[PDB]
């Protein structure tokens, strides 16, 4: 899953 | 109208600063001025665009849970004034629409809008505003795993932001993007300092959402390093942070739950993995996030009943959503699972899907 980029 | 137009500029400045109290003040001031001037189609569209952008900030800071969301009526109000657009207003129109599409997982629409915004970037004198553009473009390229493109824009953003004062939120977010690009280059030890830096800044400004996200991004590094117990600790604390500070219904909590689920199966705690997977699945369904639900359905179909027809159908779905990195991650999980089980004929098929996804990603 993609990380959090907010 | 120049007077009201300055106020909307001020409004936008406070939004970029994540100062909600100032943003609300400026919002109320602009609405008072509109109720009297009331004679300008462009000024009104600029107003509706900033309303739009303001709500985008609020939805990030406080996710609202049956009623037609405020964001939809604003988006409708904005899509009725598309003819005869020009100048910086046109840049805002395409940039703000791109941001919105990105939040709806409409990745191709979002690039499309961002690219139109990019063309008028020489119209944007404000260096901070250009940093917003570069940060948001870097973000979507990261989600598409266009690592070099992503780094190309993210360095531009963070230098501008680091050159000013009080853009701490965006500096953390840029640190996320930089670190996550290193992780996508298989450099988890190069990513960790960026996330540890972000976590420290996220704690100084006491922003729980960014604290929970830093712990998640750190958990992703441990996971990549196969430090599964530590990754699990990171994922749990990030979940707790989100759940304790009003983000228990943020769609992005599902990422942390998904990775904790994967992590729990990797540690062979079968029953707990199913438990986490089901909780993440239920929450996905309650938050009406079809895309996240599919990923929980994949992990469950992988580790529980080995429903490979369903795995294939989900991988195809995510490809149709232009989410090739998730195709790659999920196909990799299935490849490694069937390899360990010594079902090498099935493992081969998922390795071919991993190779196919990487080629689609490289095709750009």
């Amino acid at each position: 899953r993609r990380g959090h980029t907010a | 109208s120049s007077k009201v137009g300055v106020k909307i500029n001020e409004w936008y400045k406070y939004i970029r600063l994540f100062s909600v109290p100032d943003s609300e003040i400026l919002k109320a001031e602009v609405e008072e001025e509109i109720r009297h001037m009331k004679e300008d189609h462009d000024l009104l569209l600029y107003y509706s665009l900033m309303c739009f952008r303001h709500q985008l900030m609020l939805d990030y800071l406080e996710p609202k849970t049956e009623e037609r969301p405020k964001i939809s009526d604003l988006l409708e109000k904005i899509e009725s004034s598309q003819t005869d657009l020009k100048g910086i207003l046109e840049y805002y129109f395409n940039f703000f629409r791109g941001m919105y599409e990105f939040e709806q997982y409409e990745y191709l629409n979002a690039i499309s809008f961002y690219k139109q915004a990019e063309r008028k970037l020489s119209l944007v004198a404000d260096e901070i505003e250009r940093a917003e553009f570069h940060y948001k473009v870097a973000e979507i390229y990261y989600h598409m795993k266009q690592t070099h493109m992503s780094m190309h824009h993210i360095v531009q953003a963070i230098d501008s932001y680091k050159a000013h004062e009080n853009y701490t939120v965006r500096v953390i977010q840029c640190s996320f993007v930089i670190g996550l690009n290193y992780l996508d280059m298989d450099y988890p030890e190069k990513a960790i300092p960026h996330f540890k830096n972000a976590l420290d800044k996220a704690r100084e400004i006491d922003m729980s959402r960014l604290i929970g996200s830093s712990l998640y991004n750190l958990g992703l590094c441990s996971f990549a390093e196969e430090a599964y117990e530590k990754a699990s600790e990171y994922f749990k604390e990030g979940i707790r942070v989100y759940q304790d500070n009003g983000y228990e219904h943020s769609n992005r909590i599902l990422d942390i739950l998904l990775m904790l689920t994967k992590t729990t199966f990797k540690m062979r705690n079968h029953s707990e993995g199913i438990s986490w997977c089901a909780h993440g699945l239920s929450l996905s369904k309650n938050l009406n996030d079809e895309i996240m639900a599919k990923m929980f359905e994949f992990i469950h179909a992988l580790y529980v009943d080995n429903d490979n027809e369903k795995l294939n159908s989900i991988l195809n779905y995510l490809e149709l959503k232009s989410m090739l990195s998730d195709v790659e991650d999920l196909a990799s999980d299935a490849a490694k699972y069937y390899n360990e089980k010594e079902d090498h004929k099935v493992a081969v098929a998922y390795y071919e899907k991993v190779l196919y996804a990487r080629k689609q990603i490289q095709r750009g």
